[PDB]
Formats: structure tokens, C-alpha cells, sequence
């Protein structure tokens, strides 16, 4: 993608994480763990089904048309209706197909994005205290428990309250 | 003493493949399908009022073919006219018949 | 194509340990956690634990901390589970089953077929085959007694007498020996002109018996 | 733990009609965090492993009829089967996964629901080459009958008997959907050889009397 | 039965905004295309591992 | 937006940046002030201009066409006079749809890139002297008076001349 | 371009760059040199000719049609035929602008992709033994020969080897 996340610097998808889209997983001093992200998975998600229900949004009603198959050779007019509706089949067709096709570029595109935006995130909140090891994870410097994991999770992670422990770990 | 965190997203054991600008065959988790490709083959008399030829086209139904008369009078917003339609009165034409077939349907 | 085989059935006396192995494949095996569930005879389900398949960490339930170890080789595919100072109360099938997810929240899309694992101090005894001598139509059977450990397998003329037939599940009696019967409905009149053997097969002590049932 | 507890414990349905069964969790289930109901609906047949139905509380599995349906939230569940067929007759489990330890829930038998029909009813004396063994297995075998309760009573002179009886059901049966049921009372070659009238009493909803089969020693 | 649209080969569900059952149709129809299947992604790409 | 920037790590729009579309504002020993940042300014509205010139360009030029409303009924003829424009029109409509929806889409995605951009050139220029808070904001670690963040907002800023006393204040 | 390193923080493409489309320049204790990276050139390769194949694809086949030009006036069934034609092109015309428009868009954005994530993997690598100077070259704080910058290179480079001496020299 053009964020080079999915499928780039997060070498491979989780075929566990069932319960979300994009999630944390961790190892700490009381064991490893993982959860769901809620808000970029919802991020993706929203985005998702809204363009989804734009492109299921209201199919044309149509009645009375032109005949469109024909039991006898009549020329002129004939060559005409076929000609008419065979060039409206070939541009609809041409718009499905260009449709979907751009659709689902921009819906790797921003999937990969929510992957990228919830990553640049995280390394946000650490600041000073963690290293990105270049792999969708991150090194933290500093004895961090269960709580702590959730304080970041959660997004109430208190950078200051680690940082002399960690820079400490870090530099020295 | 630290800790890791790792950021990561879902992935399933086989996906689907869709088309994009780039690429002809690419695995996303999934998709759908957006090309209606089948019928159950039957005709709903719901919520159109659907009248069923039978034996008559809707021109002999017009006209009064006998075996059609069973039509007089009658309205539709789809008029199915079946295969096997035939007449059975005097024989008869109808210059830019498929017009009249057309206004009158309409 | 996800497959779990498991160990075969296993039969052991009180205070002894097992081991049981599960060899998964068709599927990434660090990717999903591996859970180890076990069923006494006609009961619920009881989950005994879970491993973390990439790490290898466990937790188990409060029930069973004492004496159940949940292993994994990652090189091997192969999840495995050892439970200590066996008691007749474990005697049960344990199945393990891959989690829908590891970190164990997430249900199970695929188990193991099970292994019968039982718990007695009785030791393998083959069965005595004894008959059970026969409106319109009459029953016989052949009774199948002081065996052990399960299971055993009956058939009536090999295979050809199918309708009708009812083989019961076995009990367990007083002796710690197991006890089943296998009967058939028949037409009266083809008794004394059809011949009926039941085939009884023990395969823990190598047991294979014939027996022709007569009035 | 997070207790698991099902609602009724057997049920009996007619074909093509509607089977409903209920489940409760001790504590919720539900994840505001995920919004999803950590629960699941398994099959079990006799012999062989637990198959999923549903999970998510409301998700099928793949491959699983759409006859099959969930519903419910945090604590309330309730799985559906809209037409029973006949290889629907199963044991179904609930199962939370919402925290360790996994629990599951007692399991509802549910079976196909038939015209009550009545036991043949067979009475089977020792065999003369067990006697020589010095023990007796006298068997009552009840046959194809509807519903599954039936009470078996084994009387020796009259004097009914107490804690030397063992009984074993069939499972339903595919074909005409009844139970069997065997009965084996045991005694020592002395007690056996000691009493002269063996009976067996059975009372079922079909019969309309108890029938008793015998023989004497 | 109730269905909106309506092809010489039977009633078709409208719910897709595309349809290659029959270019001939009556009522709230799906867009004839001569595609048999277009896919709409809606998940992310998918990397299994192992 | 796919950047995160707009309408994510900036938490809101400055309803007060009223003389740009992109901007800095500060806090230091001389109080606070503010001031938009014409490159990004610039680079946003020109790619909008340039998309909406581009849309607006060109209309088509017609003449005699056919005849689009009947007062008879005809039948065959008009139905296909009929047919062929109400084809016309749902296509275009289709096209004006398509047309909108996909440059809208663009148009926020490279404003919320242009203010991603300016962010990273912010950071890339402040080196080792200064922290992204995290919420478009970078804590300075050193004295930076007016013509300091002048500095920063006109490019010239050198950060080798605070960087000794930044390190001391960070670590 | 949406990333703003090709045409941005990059200041200018490299004429000398002809066995690569992005690649490295580098100054050492042995001299300096260049070298072209393969994946992300032909990262983008890949795609380009991908969306290019798409474009190119199964043109479509038409035998009997209609009559296009016309000899004689004829009035009211040639109009329609006239206006059928006429009105096709445009749309096809219309078509045929989009397509190219939205690809060159898309094709930019893609390359600009592809060069923002060379230099971020980059960096990633290097950890704390570099930094960015902001103009898509790194400084790194460590003696660092042909070796070394072959190491960053081809992916191998081992940050823990050089930190505490790039530390040292950064701090
Ligand atoms: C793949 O995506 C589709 C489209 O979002 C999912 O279909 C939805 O299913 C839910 C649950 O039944 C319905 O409420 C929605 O109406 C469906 N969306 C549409 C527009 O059809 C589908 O569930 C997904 N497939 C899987 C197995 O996850
Ligand atoms: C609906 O009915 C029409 C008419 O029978 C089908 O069109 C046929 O398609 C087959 C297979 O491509 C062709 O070989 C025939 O020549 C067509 N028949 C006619 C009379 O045109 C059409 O396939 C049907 N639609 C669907 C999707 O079932
Ligand atoms: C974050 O997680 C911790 C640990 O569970 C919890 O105590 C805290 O309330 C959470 N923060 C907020 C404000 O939600
Ligand atoms: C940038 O701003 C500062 C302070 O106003 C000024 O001193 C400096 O000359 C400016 N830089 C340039 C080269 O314009
Ligand atoms: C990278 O380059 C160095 C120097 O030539 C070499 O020793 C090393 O093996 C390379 N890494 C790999 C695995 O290609």
C-alpha cells in the first residue's frame, strides 16, 4: 500500500487477531497479551461501509424501454436499437469495472493508512520512553505492567512518569 | 527490565481476490459481490400487477381474438406474453405492428 | 486442510501420569493457541487449559494447576498434555482443539477426533461372550461381561445382520470391569433355520470372538 | 468462573418444527470495548468432537445450514434451529470465551419428538456357562419405544429388587426415531440358585398397565 | 412473491448495482454489465504467513 | 483523512487563522503570537485551483441535436429518441457523481497531506532540539525568542546553535 | 506528490541515476559512492506496468454497426443516428480523459510512495545511530566504511554494534 504498513514494514498479517482489525500484542514482566484496537478498527470499518453503501445506494427504475431482441432481419432501425443499447452496455460495463477498480485501491490505501495512523500514534505517546525496532513494534524502556500496557492502549499512558527510568535504560 | 509492543492487523487463513488499478489479482480479507449473476426463474406477482398472456399476444387480446376475450378491459403494469401465444381469427397484419404492440403496452 | 491428530487411547492406573500429543497441520501453527478440553463419559465439556503456541505460556484451570502441563514444539507442529497423580475421576476423552484465536479469546473452529484416556486399577482383562438365548418375532443377543479397558466393537454374521440390531453402551460395574449387551430383533420363524453369531472384538487384550446364539 | 447454564435440559421437537434452546452466563459475555458477545454454539453427535455452529453469539459458520441461527447478548442466548431434520438430533453446548477459564454450558439433548409408542418388552435368563462361573445376569431388553422414561423394576418372588440393576439406553434411533433399553440384574450362583421366580417390570407411557415378562428357574 | 425488478428469466434481487442475468428489465433493476462478477474489497489486504 | 493529520493528531481546525490555510502558533518568553505559512498555504490552494480548473474547462458545444420532448405518441420511433437520451443523461449523471465524489475525496486527502507535510518539515528542521508532543505541537527545549521561531517559520532556523542547551533541557 | 518526498524533502531527482529509479548516495571514511536499491525501484516498476497492462488490456471487437457518414439528408432518423455517434464519443472522450487523469494523479502519488518509504526504512535501521538531515540524506554518528553502508544497504545493518559509539557522538 501507499503507507507501506500493511504488507511492508508489519511483515505479515495476524491471523489471530479475531475480535478487531488492528490491535497491540505485548510481552512484559507479568506475561504477553493482546487486544484489539477499537477506534482505527472502527476507523476503517466506518469508511468502509460508507462507501460501500454509497455504491449499493439506489439502482435506476426503468419501465417502458426499446425492444432489445428481435424474432425477424428489419435493417435501418434495427442496426440502430442494437447498436444503441450494445454501446450503452459496453459504457456501463467500462464504469463497473472502473468503479470497483478504484474502489479497491482506495480501500487498500486506507486501510493500510489507519494501520500507519494508529502506529504513528503509539510512537506519539511513548515519546522518549520506547524505539520503534523498524517491525510494527516497539522497545520500551521501562518496567511496564499490565496497567501500564492498557494506560497505553487506552491512550492515558503518562510518558513523564517512566521517562527518567527509561532514558536511563536507553543512553546508559 | 522493558517491555515490547507490537501494532499489527488481521489476517485470514484464505481471502478473496478482487481487482484494483494496479493489479489484476490481489488477496484482500474480503469482499463482495456486486454482480447480480442469478435468477430463482420465476416471475413475482409482487408488488407489480402482472398479467400473464397465455395464449394471447397483447395485440389479439386488443383486437378481440375470441380465445382472448377473457382479457377485455384488463390492466397491467407487465404484460407477459408467452410462446406459445397463437391467433385463431381471421389472418391479419399490422403495418409497424411493433409500434402498436409498443403504445398500447405502454 | 486443518487436521489435529491426537495420541491413541491410553489406558492408566491411579497416581500414575500421562501424556497426550496433538500433531497439527494445514494451517500456520504459531498463529493460533492450542486448548486442551476433556469430557467424562456422558458429562459437559471442561476446559483444562491453554498454551500460547508462539511463545509457549499457559494458564490452566484452578482445577487442574496442580497437576496438568500444557507443552508445544513449534518445530514439530505438536501440542501436548501431561496430567499427574490420575485419579478414576479423570477418566474421560480429552480432546485438544486449535483456539479461533490465540490469547484464548476466541472459540474452537477445530478439535481433535479425542483420546480415551482411563483411569482404574483394574488392569486389561478380556471379555466372556455369554448368549442371550432367544409378537411374531423374538429377541436374541449376546452379552459381553467383566472386560476392561473400553471399548469393544459388535457385529451379528459379520457384518450382515444390520436391521434391527441394538448394541448398547457398556457399564461399569462394582468389579471396576466393564459390561455390555448387543441384541437383535428377528422373526421367530428363522430361528431354528438362520444361524446367528455375534463378532465381539476387544482390541486392548487382543480379544476376537465368535459366538452362534441358539433357543 | 463464568458460569454456563442451559435451558431446558432435553427437548423434544417433531420434524420440520422449531427447536429452541436458551442459554445464560453467570457474569456477562458482552465486550462494550469489541462489541461482540464472546460466546459460541457447538454440535456434538456420540462419539465424535464438538462442531461449532455459531459464534460471535450470532455468527455461522461457514458450511453450517442456514436453518441454524443465534441471537441474544451478554448474558441472554438463544440458539435456533427453524426445521428440525433428523441429523439435528444432538447434544448442543454454549460456550463462553470471553475470559479464561472456558467454560461451557451443561448441554441440551434434544431429540425428534414422535407418537408414544410402546415397549416389546424381553426377559433373558442366565446362560448355563456363566452359571458354571458361579455369578447370574438376568437382562430385561425393552424395545423401540417413545418417550425415553421408563421405569424398569426387577422383582425376585415378589420381594422387588434394590441396588443390583444396571440400565443402558440406545441412542435415538435414525430410522423410526424410538429409544431400547437394557436392564441386567446380577446376583452370586447361591442367591440365583436360592429364588425360582425372575421378573421383570416395565412401566412405560404406552403401556397402559405395567407389563411384566418372566420366567421361572 | 414480492420483487422489484423484474428479466425475461425471472424476478432478480435489486440489492447489487449491477446484474448479467438479461439486458432486457422491468422495474427498480440492477444496470446491465456484461461482467459475470465484479468484487468490491472490503477488508484490508490479506498476508496469512507461514 | 489518510495523512491523520487533519481531523486527527491536530485536533481541530483554528477558526482564528483567518490569513491562511496552514499555520504555526507559539508560546515562549515574550508571550505568544501567530502566523500562516504561505508554502503550504500556497501548495493547497494551487492544487485546488489547478483541480478546479481543470473541472470547469471546456464545456461541449452542440447544435442541432434531436428532439427531446413529444406531443404525440409515436411508438417505435420516439421510444428510441426517448430511450437514447434518457441513456445520455443517467450516464452523465453517473459521470458528474463519479466525478465529484472521487475529487472531493482527493481534495481532502492532499489538504490533510499538505498539513502532514508541513509538520514533518517542522520536525525534520527542529533535528534533536525539540519533542512532537504528539498533538501538532513540538515542545522546545531551549530559550527561543521571537526572531528564534521567526527562524523556524522562515526556514533559516539552525539547530546546531541551541542544540547544546536543548540536549542538557531534554535529557 | 501526497508524501512530499519526491518533489519535496528530496530537493531534486539524481540524473545520474541510471540502473535504478531511487537508490543512495553516500560520503564515508573510504571515499563516496552510489548504488541503486532494487526493491522499491522495482516496487514501482511493478505496479506501473501493472496499471499499464490493465490500461491496455482487451480492446473490444465490433463487426456490423451503423452507418456513420452520410451522403444524403434525410432528416429525422439520421439525426438520431448522427446523435447516437456523437453523443458515444463524448462520452468515451470524457472516459478517456478521466482515465488518464486519475492514473497520472495515481502514478505520482504511487512513485512519491515508494521514495517516502526507502528513506523511512531507512531510518528505521539505523535506529539511533542517525539522523535525518531533512533533506533526505542522513548523518551517521559512527565511523561507517563500504562495509557498513553496504550493510544499510542490503539490510543487514546492525545498529546494537555501532550505538554506543554513535551515541558518544550524537551526545
Ligand atoms: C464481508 O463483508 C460483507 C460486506 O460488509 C459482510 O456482509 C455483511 O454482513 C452483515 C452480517 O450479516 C450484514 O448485516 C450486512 O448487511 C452485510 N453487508 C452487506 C452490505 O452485505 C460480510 O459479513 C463479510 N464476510 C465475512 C465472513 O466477514
Ligand atoms: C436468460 O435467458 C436468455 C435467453 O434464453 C439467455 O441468453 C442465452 O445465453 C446463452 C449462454 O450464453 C447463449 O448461448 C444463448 O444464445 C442465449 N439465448 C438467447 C435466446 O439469446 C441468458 O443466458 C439467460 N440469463 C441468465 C444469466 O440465466
Ligand atoms: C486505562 O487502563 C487502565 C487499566 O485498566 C484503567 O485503570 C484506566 O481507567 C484506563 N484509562 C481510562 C481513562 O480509560
Ligand atoms: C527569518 O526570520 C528572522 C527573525 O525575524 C530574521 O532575522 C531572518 O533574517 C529571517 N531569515 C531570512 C534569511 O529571511
Ligand atoms: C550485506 O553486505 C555485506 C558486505 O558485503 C555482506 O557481508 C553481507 O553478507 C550482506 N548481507 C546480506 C545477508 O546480503
Amino acid at each position: 500500500g501507499l503507507f507501506g504498513a500493511i504488507a511492508g514494514f508489519i511483515e505479515n498479517g495476524w491471523e489471530g487477531m479475531i475480535d478487531g482489525w488492528y490491535g497491540f500484542r505485548h510481552q512484559n514482566s507479568e506475561g504477553t497479551g493482546q487486544a484489539a484496537d477499537l477506534k482505527s478498527t472502527q476507523a476503517a470499518i466506518d469508511q468502509i461501509n460508507g462507501k460501500l453503501n454509497r455504491v449499493i445506494e439506489k439502482t435506476n427504475e426503468k419501465f417502458h424501454q426499446i425492444e432489445k431482441e428481435f424474432s425477424e432481419v428489419e435493417g435501418r432501425i434495427q442496426d440502430l436499437e442494437k447498436y444503441v443499447e450494445d454501446t450503452k452496455i459496453d459504457l456501463w460495463s467500462y464504469n463497473a469495472e472502473l468503479l470497483v477498480a478504484l474502489e479497491n485501491q482506495h480501500t487498500i490505501d486506507l486501510t493500510d493508512s489507519e494501520m500507519n495512523k494508529l502506529f504513528e500514534k503509539t510512537g506519539r505517546q511513548l515519546r522518549e520512553n520506547a524505539e520503534d525496532m523498524g517491525n510494527g513494534c516497539f522497545k520500551i524502556y521501562h518496567k511496564c505492567d499490565n496497567a501500564c500496557i492498557e494506560s497505553i492502549r487506552n491512550g492515558t499512558y503518562d510518558h513523564d512518569v517512566y521517562r527518567d527510568e527509561a532514558l536511563n535504560n536507553r543512553f546508559q | 527490565p522493558g517491555a515490547t509492543l507490537c501494532l499489527g492487523h488481521h489476517a485470514v487463513p484464505n481471502g478473496t481476490l478482487v481487482k484494483t488499478i494496479t493489479d489484476d489479482q490481489i488477496e484482500v480479507t474480503n469482499a463482495t459481490e456486486l454482480v447480480q449473476s442469478s435468477s430463482t426463474g420465476k416471475i413475482c406477482n409482487n408488488p407489480h400487477r402482472i398479467l400473464d398472456g397465455i395464449d394471447c399476444t397483447l395485440i389479439d387480446a386488443l383486437l378481440g381474438d375470441p380465445h382472448c376475450d377473457v382479457f377485455q378491459n384488463e390492466t397491467w403494469d407487465l404484460f407477459v406474453e408467452r410462446s406459445k401465444a397463437f391467433s385463431n381469427c381471421y389472418p391479419y397484419d399490422v403495418p409497424d405492428y411493433a409500434s402498436l404492440r409498443s403504445l398500447v403496452a405502454s | 486442510q486443518v487436521q489435529l491428530v491426537q495420541s491413541g487411547a491410553e489406558v492408566k492406573k491411579p497416581g500414575a501420569s500421562v501424556k497426550l500429543s496433538c500433531k497439527a497441520s494445514g494451517y500456520t501453527f504459531t498463529a493460533y493457541s492450542m486448548h486442551w478440553v476433556r469430557q467424562a463419559p456422558g458429562q459437559s465439556l471442561e476446559w483444562l487449559g491453554w498454551i500460547n503456541t508462539a511463545i509457549g505460556n499457559t494458564q490452566y484451570s484452578q482445577k487442574f494447576q496442580d497437576r496438568v502441563t500444557i507443552t508445544r514444539d513449534t518445530s514439530a507442529r505438536t501440542s501436548y498434555m501431561e496430567l499427574s497423580s490420575l485419579r478414576s475421576g479423570d477418566t474421560a476423552v480429552y480432546f485438544c482443539a486449535r483456539g479461533a484465536s490465540w490469547d484464548a479469546r476466541g472459540w474452537s473452529g477445530y478439535w481433535g477426533k479425542g483420546t480415551l484416556v482411563t483411569v482404574s486399577s483394574a488392569s486389561t482383562k478380556g471379555p466372556s461372550v455369554f448368549p442371550l438365548a432367544p409378537g411374531g418375532t423374538a429377541a436374541l443377543g449376546c452379552l459381553v461381561k467383566d472386560y476392561f479397558p473400553e471399548p469393544v466393537t459388535v457385529s451379528w454374521n459379520s457384518g450382515a445382520l444390520t436391521s434391527g440390531v441394538h448394541t448398547f453402551p457398556a457399564v461399569l460395574q462394582s468389579s471396576g470391569l466393564y459390561s455390555l449387551s448387543s441384541v437383535v430383533t428377528v422373526p421367530s420363524s428363522s430361528l431354528g433355520t438362520q444361524t446367528y453369531i455375534c463378532n465381539v472384538n476387544h482390541k486392548p487384550s487382543n480379544t476376537k470372538v465368535d459366538k452362534r446364539v441358539e433357543p | 468462573d463464568i458460569q454456563m447454564t442451559q435451558s431446558p435440559d432435553s427437548l423434544a421437537v417433531s420434524l420440520g418444527e422449531r427447536a429452541t434452546i436458551n442459554c445464560k452466563s453467570s457474569q456477562s459475555v458482552f465486550s462494550s470495548s469489541t462489541n461482540k458477545n464472546y460466546l459460541a454454539w457447538y454440535q456434538q453427535k456420540p462419539g465424535q468432537p464438538p462442531k461449532v455452529l455459531i459464534y460471535w453469539s450470532s455468527t455461522r459458520e461457514s458450511g453450517v445450514p442456514d436453518r441454524f441461527s443465534a441471537s441474544g447478548s451478554g448474558t441472554d442466548f438463544t440458539l435456533t434451529i427453524s426445521s428440525l431434520q433428523a441429523a439435528d438430533v444432538a447434544v448442543y453446548y454454549c460456550h463462553q470465551y470471553y475470559t479464561a477459564p472456558w467454560t461451557f454450558g451443561q448441554g441440551t439433548k434434544v431429540e425428534i419428538k414422535r407418537t408414544v409408542a410402546a415397549p416389546s418388552v424381553f426377559i433373558f435368563p442366565p446362560s448355563d456357562e456363566q452359571l458354571k462361573s458361579g455369578t447370574a445376569s438376568v437382562v430385561c431388553l425393552l424395545n423401540n419405544f417413545y418417550p425415553r422414561e421408563a421405569k424398569v423394576q426387577w422383582k425376585v418372588d415378589n420381594a422387588l429388587q434394590s441396588g443390583n440393576s444396571q440400565e443402558s439406553v440406545t441412542e435415538q434411533d435414525s430410522k423410526d426415531s424410538t429409544y431400547s433399553l437394557s436392564s441386567t440384574l446380577t446376583l452370586s450362583k447361591a442367591d440365583y440358585e436360592k429364588h425360582k421366580v425372575y421378573a421383570c417390570e416395565v412401566t412405560h407411557q404406552g403401556l397402559s398397565s405395567p407389563v411384566t415378562k418372566s420366567f421361572n428357574r | 412473491c414480492i420483487s422489484e425488478c423484474i428479466t425475461p428469466n425471472g424476478s432478480i434481487p435489486n440489492d447489487k448495482p449491477f446484474q448479467n442475468v438479461n439486458k432486457i428489465t422491468y422495474g427498480a433493476c440492477p444496470k446491465y454489465v456484461k461482467q459475470n462478477t465484479l468484487k468490491l474489497a472490503t477488508g484490508m489486504r490479506n498476508v496469512p504467513e507461514k
